[PDB]
């Protein structure tokens, strides 16, 4: 069968081209709700989680954008004490103690 | 205890520790992260060259690991059945995002966030060029990088702003760029040192869209040549034994044999051999996938059917003759259309692809342009004998069709086979 | 190179078989060589000069030594653009040249290396005096048209000739088969 | 077909050789606008190139 | 030398251009990186119009 115009054409008709854009900034992993979902629960579960893609994806930033936005319990303050000149034991403090 | 140094696990207690699995084998670390994930504790690195080290009490690990990398950077440790006990959530990024209203409008709002100054023509246009870096049309591309790099580009050669005219020369220039070697074939054609027929009909020759990798993309058209003989059901492809090949059955060989040796029923094997030749190397022949211009020239060697030179064929055929998708289809389009163009668009002209790559038909707004005005068809096909009607301009079947043609030319080769086995009697 | 197929050989055998078709075999097996090696063959490329000569030893066509032949070609007979065209034809000259031009030399080159056509002084100086000819050809038909100074269609046509060579050849053949039988 | 003289000559017909030219420099990458703009493009938007 | 300086990294603000033929980049742009950080293609063309 020959192909119309029409069953051909795909790109997207612009309309107005003399004004900006005003977008809100995307949720992170926008389109990626099955990577989103997947680290939403390794960050409710505190599993340990990997991210597979095809490089160039941005995956990093991404994932460090939404990293930013959750909200831990304050972690304790972990820090090194000698207990004598040759044995170094953890020491596990308040938040702001060490 | 001064001297103890932070790495990275002491640094994400309580938080994440985002890693590479590639980073994780370079380095080989991946054995000892391993043991510090499967312990829970981690003491820090000691150079040997110490009898005197510190007997530090292993450091606790409250972190979240996050790995990111490829697929086929976890291919090596997915192997380890320990890995998959220790990272149980597997958050995969699909390499596209569906084209819709709502993707765009992210799209947009990425890259204000981004720092680009965008205008809604020119929001449509990077989107449009997503979809195509996909080359699926209800799929934009997911690889944020490169949309980002195309924006700054555009940006570039639109001062600060993406307009769709800044975004379109932005795609422009990149095309450009890389146009080295299809401006090369494309002058060496108009001079006459390739040869492409793009007017007329021709007995045996197809117009094949090949996809060079000895040299960059932009796949172009090749004239692929079918020489029919008396002989055997042997199916020569001269370029898949330029060097051996008879140790090497091929998949192309063979799924065009058995759609010849089955499809043609009336003598009890294919009393012709088809021979089946790239002229003009710079073609990468597939090995793999029988292509549906072979077999369309293949037919017409066979039943001295003249094909249209003006529309090149393109697309893998399969042994019941169904037309299959094929890979690069916009590249290959376009490349003819490109050889089109600079003989002269004779208003005839076209390209024969399978009804499988219209998902992916994103063509650039020439050939569209084309299109619209009647100078450029595409036909879409799904058997190869839609192709060989469209190429020949007649019904397979019916008086005088194509059909008959071809079991007439297969029965005069029969006749050459027994008047050749008569001469091996008496 | 036995063991390999060459796409040259496979080139010129789908040639052969195709465009001669009134047996169900080429009833003729032709040897292709170069004599004198310091010759750098391409197993790749079938040259026009191969087809011309085989096509010459089947239907037993003298063809004219004066005209050298240059040029690649396909299974359809189509002669195609090759490398270093300018070093052939002054090659070529230059051994007229030593010999003694008479007039008559020249060279068969395809038509697609009329682009790539940048021959020196002497040569253009020669062609330009009727001492050198330059014969530009699209199909091997053409090329054997020229060699052997008679169009392929006609009165004692070429390929009569060659049609008349493989009948021959057929015949031998089937005098082996009978002597195979009887 | 057998090729006339004027089909071949391609040299560029001298038409005087006694007197010097004089002429300006060319601009940068003359003849290769495409790696020209390629790197007008690299220079403007301080990409690597 | 085990005792040495701690010297802050050197921030980069230049612009990298590499030279070389079409076969000394095929090494090179195998590594998705490559095509990361160069982006702009300046190819010169082996002849002129």
């Amino acid at each position: 069968m020959r192909l119309s115009y029409e069953a051909l054409e795909w790109r997207t008709p612009i309309e107005n081209s003399t004004e900006p854009v005003s977008l809100p900034p995307p949720p992170p992993f926008f389109g990626q709700e099955r990577a989103r979902e997947a680290l939403e629960l390794a960050i409710r579960g505190g599993f340990h989680a990997y991210l597979v893609g095809p490089p160039s994806l941005g995956k990093h930033e991404a994932l460090l954008a939404y990293l930013s936005t959750q909200s831990v319990e304050t972690p304790p303050d972990l820090l090194y004490v000698p207990l004598s000149e040759r044995k170094v034991a953890v020491l596990t403090l308040p938040s702001g103690q060490e | 205890v001064s001297l103890i140094r932070p790495g990275a696990v002491h640094r994400a207690q309580g938080g994440y520790l985002i890693l590479d699995a590639l980073s994780l084998k370079r380095e080989g670390t991946w054995e000892a992260f391993k043991r510090a994930l499967r312990n829970g504790q981690v003491e820090p690195v000691t150079e040997p060259q110490a009898p005197a080290g510190l007997e530090v009490e292993p450091f606790p690990i409250q972190m979240q690991v996050i790995l990111v990398g490829t697929p086929e950077a976890f291919e090596g440790l997915e192997e380890d059945p320990a890995f998959s006990e220790l990272f149980r959530i597997r958050a995969e990024f699909s390499p596209t995002l569906p084209a819709s209203p709502e993707n765009c409008t992210a799209l947009g709002g990425w890259l204000l966030a981004q720092g680009f100054q965008l205008t809604q023509g020119g929001l449509t246009r990077l989107y449009d060029e997503a979809r195509r870096m996909a080359e699926q049309r209800d799929r934009m591309d997911a690889r944020l990088v490169e949309i980002r790099a195309l924006a700054e580009e555009a940006a570039v050669l639109g001062g600060g702003l993406l307009t769709a005219e800044s975004v379109e020369q932005a795609i422009a220039a990149r095309e450009h760029r890389s146009f080295l070697s299809e401006e090369e074939f494309l002058r060496a054609v108009q001079e006459g040192v390739i040869r492409l027929r793009t007017t007329g009909r021709a007995v045996g020759e197809v117009n094949s869209l090949v996809v060079v990798e000895a040299a960059p993309y932009w796949g172009r058209p090749a004239r692929l040549t079918a020489r029919a003989a008396p002989g055997r059901d042997h199916l020569i492809s001269i370029d898949r034994e330029a060097g051996l090949g008879g140790q090497i059955f091929h998949k192309a060989v063979l799924t065009l044999a058995g759609y010849l040796r089955s499809r043609y029923i009336e003598h009890g094997s294919l009393p012709v051999t088809i021979s089946l030749a790239f002229e003009q190397n710079y073609v990468s022949i597939e090995g793999d996938s029988a292509g549906l211009a072979e077999l369309v020239a293949a037919l017409s060697a066979i039943g001295n059917l003249p094909l249209r030179q003006d529309l090149a064929v393109t697309g893998a055929v399969d042994q019941t003759g169904k037309v299959l998708a094929v890979g690069a289809i916009n590249a290959k389009v376009e490349g003819f259309f490109r050889v089109c163009k600079a003989l002269g668009l004779s208003g005839t002209q076209g390209v024969i692809l399978p009804e499988a790559n219209l998902a992916n038909l994103t063509l650039r707004a020439e050939v569209l342009e084309a299109v619209r005005a009647g100078q450029f068809h595409i036909y879409a096909v799904e058997t190869a004998e839609q192709a060989l009607e469209i190429l020949a301009g007649a019904r397979m079947e019916g008086f005088r069709g194509l059909q008959e043609k071809i079991r007439a030319g297969l029965e005069a080769f029969a006749r050459l086979e027994e008047g050749h086995d008569k001469e091996d009697r008496e």
